[PDB]
RNA sequence: UCGAUGCAACGCGAAGAACCUUACCUGGUCUUGACAUAUCUAGAAUCCUGCAGAGAUGCGGGAGUGCCUUCGGGAAUUAGAAU
RNA sequence: CCAGGGAACUCUAAGGAUACUGCCAGUGACAAACUGGAGGAAGGCGGGGACGACGUCAAGUCAUCAUGGCCCUUACGACCAGGGCUACACACGUGCUACAAUGGUAGGUACAGAGGGCAGCUACACAGCGAUGUGAUGCGAAUCUCAAAAAGCCUAUCGUAGUCCGGAUUGGAGUCUGCAACUCGACUCCAUGAAGUAGGAAUCGCUAGUAAUCGCGGAUCAGAAUGCCGCGGUGAAU
């Protein structure tokens, strides 16, 4: 993809990393049930104003070479086209052409 | 629609700004981009102005519109 | 038998006659004979009285075709009077509920019509 | 096919009966592969016309009506130079058992009777004596046969 | 108690025949329960019946996998298996019948750009 | 104190001679050992679109293994210990202990 | 394009992947991402030297590159001070210190890479592409082998219009599985267009 | 948004558009720039904050002073100064 | 896994054996070959897949990527919010669900394969009509789980009706995911109940575990398959 596109991804996914911690005991304070119904409301108020990207939700995980947004594949990480290149060369450990 | 749990959605930067205009009940049109939040009791019968896509279109809240999304009623194509 | 104002089939079984009331479906017409206590598998014909009353009772708790019908047509007409996105498609005989408009529509825009 | 002549396949004799003809006539009436759906229709038809005209064993009898059924002259198909001579020629067995299996259990389809086990036990009776569709496509494709009577090429 | 494994399209059955009235029991439990299909009922006891010896041998079986049908012909192919051992002479009349031979018959693999194993998506 | 050694690769013929010292130096030490046995293994399938723009009925079908294999140390001893930590196996195969 | 690459249809008959780790599939993507990038690296670092197989094994926290050159003395330099400083810069960007070591090439004719290379190169070098190309039939020939083919694409010549030229001299059986073919398709940036070159080396069944 | 256009385009790229993806539009913004090397001025980076705004951003306050070599200072690092 | 703790069997997954027109009878140029027969699990290419010659279509891809040339550099580069890719007089291409009785509905009662599971699956209990919610458990898995397979079988019922078919649309109330479900999510419940009674000219797939039919998985994926890629069950006609 663009160059812009790829960075934008970066600066994206940086947001998600910093706010880790802080969702996570966030997520545990509003679904507590032992926590006050006010003490709740409020961290759950607290949730939807923090940075809009910090959520792991706006990220579209893309392959790390070419940056392509489509076939992307969890095991591998790259893309369709790029996937099928190295497969092909024989740099990708194990995998091999199928047939049954 | 939304989990009643997680209660009525209400975006930050409008609860505020309608808010500040219960004090001085001002009728002057209140300029929204956020049309994603829900119509609460405390604005009725205040005129805000939702993004259309182009434009702010004016909307007047009235008694039957608490439940809707700002939304309903700035209709995006012709 | 004539029960809600009007007259439904009396071969058929409670249960099946009791759906044909506008407003009543297969599960309220399971709730009602439930409260009454009669089996659903019995035809309407071998109805006594007292218990064609008992349903007839029993069915002016949910709400009959006459009032639903208003109701839902009150409940269409607050949308049209009030100019809302799902207020405009009613209005237009369009698709609600973020149904495709570019290839079927055909049950929400009558019959295809020709075009020249 | 274009070559050679695949070797025809096994099939099964029915389980209640013990003869290739009852099981390959289920065979003509089930569909989706429901072998079990096709056997009560064909056992509850043969049951029905057993019990009826009173006969012990019935595969006799549907032997009975399918001989009655099968035609001996179809009509085939030719050409000689682009003229289209519809050549009447005899059956080979093979065929003439599949045509007579395929009529009854498609003329017993169109019936009015209430359940289609039903329906074709009133076609095997009717056919039994000489009448219904099946005997009515049998005598359309004789009367086809003899229309012609004059091509033997 | 000779021992007979029978296989078929994806159902393995071990058969234990052994000399007896002629009880059939398969899963530990008859036959006729096991089976409601009438023709697996006859694909299970076809072999026995053949060479005229229906009670004669107990059998306890065990089927695995595969289907209904799938199971009577694995239960056949076993008890084929399972009479060859207590007799030679009867292999010749098994193998007229076609009980000897295991059926390779599998479910063929779906492909791509195919709908089924050989079913295309209709062109126009 | 009956250890099991798990072995988990993508080769199949690296596990086979990976295992096959396994369970000959814990059995040439005066130990008995079980041999490996065989696990089910993963068999991941994917499905790579080779053109890079059109005609999605042109794809590959990869596959990549995962072969599994265990032994029983019934009873260990301490000249059979002794020789498992200096029996550095590594790259390709991944070696799991139960230490007891 | 209707030719299946000849290496990957070989990948488990007759051949060996160059990678030998084992990762979980959570581990296995930043594995192979981090794998990818040596590659990436190493090929433009190393570009003066000529390099054809760079296998990657890494053991548990170590990484064992197999690099197979046809030039170890400039890849090494004086008393290993060009490999040393190339340990500290590989490690930087993957984890613990990994230990690279160098495979000697015996025969730098019959390696596919070592080949189209050379092709490549004389290419950029504004080289008649008959005379590259069959020069390279002739050298890999007279090294000892059993075939080679070498394709060359795009504009030869310097002309407007692409077309392929190829060269087969011996067997190169590719519908072979068990053939043991070495394949290479590198690139000749000229100044009128990407040359794709393709090269074919069959060295016995 | 764009591409795919007889078989061999049309559940095709897309193995999955609420935001993101997004490449299109309305508006709000930035100009060596989100991103690479040439450089010199300060600082460990980094963390927690306030207000104004739809947000991008803008203006302000506190804690920390790295590490190897040590008075040239170096792998990284934040805001420009210009080609 | 379970025949009698066992090391039998099934299974699992590595290494092998077999199959070679090898044997027989015939035809055939004293041939290649062909036709039948025995043995064997398999017979003549045993079934399926991968592998796609020289070239053809200046076929597709400059939007995976790379790249010659051309063009823009306070902009055709860059960031953000909202809309939009989801519009609809319409036509076309792929499908899915139906038009029912070989069927719908309500009770019982069976038989799989393959794959996924810490970016999670959830035993079990309780609350709920339900989607699901709370507690809690086992499991990086042949251990725990997804998960019950459905078609099937037995009983009752409906008795040919636009219906106890069909399930579009619409009204109301909810659950999850997610900063956020109006544009524009998927499910759940109640109510409504549309066309559709087998489809003109024309046209397509399939030769065997195939067609047909029935369910179950996975990739992508916070959520979002009637598509795609697979898995097995029943199982033809010619």
């Amino acid at each position: 993809a663009k160059k812009s596109m790829i960075n934008r991804e970066l600066k994206r996914e940086k947001e998600v990393a910093k706010y880790a911690d802080k969702r996570t005991k966030l997520k545990e304070t509003i679904s507590d049930m032992n926590a006050s119904d006010e003490v709740r409301m409020d961290a759950m108020l607290e949730l939807q104003a923090l940075p809009r990207n910090s959520s792991p939700v706006r990220l579209r995980n893309r392959c790390a070479i070419t940056g392509r947004p489509h076939g992307y594949f969890r095991k591998f990480g790259l893309s369709r086209n790029m996937l099928r290149e190295r497969v092909m060369q024989g740099d990708v450990p194990g995998v091999r052409k199928a047939s049954w | 629609p939304r989990s009643l749990k997680k209660g009525p959605f209400i975006d930050a930067h409008l609860f505020a700004k309608v808010e500040n205009a219960l004090e001085t009940n001002s009728r002057k049109p209140i300029k929204t981009w956020s049309r994603r939040s829900m119509i609460l009791p405390q604005m009725v019968g205040l005129t805000l102005s939702v993004h259309n896509g182009r434009t702010h279109v004016p909307v007047i809240v009235s008694e039957q519109m608490v439940g809707h999304k700002l939304g309903e009623f700035a209709p995006t194509r012709t | 038998a004539r029960i809600a104002g009007v007259n439904i089939p009396d071969n058929k079984h409670a249960v099946i006659s009791l759906t044909y009331i506008f407003g009543v479906g297969r599960t309220t017409a399971q709730k009602i004979l439930e409260a009454v206590g009669i089996a659903p598998t019995t035809k309407v014909s071998q109805l006594d009285d007292i218990q064609l009353d008992a349903i007839r009772a029993q069915v002016a708790n949910y709400m009959t075709e006459g009032d639903l019908r208003r109701e839902v047509s009150m409940n269409i007409k607050r949308l049209v009077d009030l100019g809302c996105y799902r207020g405009i498609r009613h209005r237009r005989n369009l698709p609600v509920r973020g149904q495709n408009t570019k290839n079927n529509a055909r049950t929400r825009k009558g019959p295809t019509r020709p075009l020249k | 096919p274009r070559r050679r002549v695949v070797a025809t396949r096994e099939i099964l004799p029915d389980p209640k009966f013990g003869s290739q003809t009852i099981a390959k006539f289920i065979n003509h009436v089930m569909s989706h592969g429901k072998k079990s759906t096709a056997e009560r229709i064909v056992y509850g038809a043969l049951e029905t016309v057993a019990q009826k005209r009173n006969i012990e064993d019935p595969v006799a009898f549907f032997e009975d009506v399918l001989e009655n059924v099968r035609p001996m002259v179809e009509v085939k198909a030719r050409r000689v130079g682009g003229a289209t001579y519809q050549v009447p020629m005899e059956v080979r067995p093979s065929r003439r058992t599949a045509l007579a299996m395929r009529w009854l259990a498609e003329a017993a389809a169109k019936r009015s009777e209430k359940s289609m086990a039903l329906r074709l036990a009133g076609e095997l009776s009717d056919a039994s004596e000489g009448k219904g569709n099946a005997m009515k496509k049998r005598d359309e494709v004789h009367r086809m046969a003899d229309a012609n009577k004059a091509f033997s090429h | 108690r000779n021992y007979g494994t029978g296989r078929r399209k994806t159902s393995t059955a071990r058969v234990f025949l052994a000399k007896g009235t002629g009880s059939i029991v398969v899963n530990g439990k008859p036959l006729d329960e096991y089976f409601s299909r009438e023709t697996s009922r006859m694909v299970v006891r076809q072999p026995l019946e053949l060479l005229d010896s229906p009670t004669a041998y107990d059998l306890y079986i065990t089927v695995k996998g595969g289907g209904i049908s799938g199971q009577a012909g694995a239960i056949r192919h076993g008890i084929t298996r399972a009479l060859i051992e207590l007799d030679d002479t009867n292999k010749p009349a098994l193998k007229a019948a076609g009980f000897v031979t295991r059926d390779s018959r599998q479910v063929e693999r779906k492909k791509l750009g195919l709908r089924k194993a050989r079913k295309r998506p209709q062109f126009s | 104190q009956r250890i099991r050694i798990r072995l988990k690769s993508f080769d199949h013929r690296l596990i086979d001679q990976s295992a096959q010292e396994i369970v000959d130096t814990a059995k040439r030490t005066g130990a008995q050992v079980c041999g490996p046995v065989p696990l089910p293994t993963r068999i991941e399938r994917f499905n790579v679109l080779t053109s890079p723009h059109v005609n999605k009925d042109a794809r590959d079908q990869y596959e990549i293994r995962t072969h599994k294999r265990m032994v029983d140390i019934v009873q260990p001893t301490d000249k059979t210990v002794d020789a498992l930590m200096k029996l550095d196996l590594a790259a390709g195969v991944d070696v799991q202990i139960a230490l007891g | 394009g209707q030719k299946v690459h000849p290496i990957g249809i070989r990948l488990g008959v007759v051949k060996k992947h160059n990678a030998n780790w084992y990762a979980s599939p959570k581990q296995y993507s930043e594995y192979l991402i981090n794998d990818i990038q040596v590659r990436e690296y190493l090929r433009k670092k190393l570009d003066s030297a000529m390099i054809s197989n760079i296998m990657i094994e890494r053991p548990t926290g170590a990484a064992k590159i197999t690099i197979a050159t046809a030039r170890p003395g400039i890849v090494i330099g004086k008393k290993g001070e060009d490999i040393e400083r190339l340990q500290k810069e590989l490690t930087k960007m993957m984890g613990v210190p990994a230990q690279v070591n160098i495979e000697e090439i015996t025969s730098p004719d019959l390696d596919a890479r070592l080949v189209a290379d050379g092709i490549g190169s004389q290419l950029e070098r504004r080289v008649m592409f008959r005379r590259a190309m069959k020069r390279a039939v002739q050298n890999s020939m007279r090294s000892g082998a059993k075939g080679i083919k070498v394709e060359l694409s795009g504009r030869l010549g310097g002309a407007e219009i692409a077309r392929t030229e190829w060269y087969r001299e011996g067997r190169v059986p590719l519908h072979t599985l068990r053939a043991d073919i070495d394949y290479a398709s590198v690139r000749a940036e000229t100044t009128y267009g990407t040359i794709g070159v393709k090269v074919w080396i069959f060295r016995g069944e």
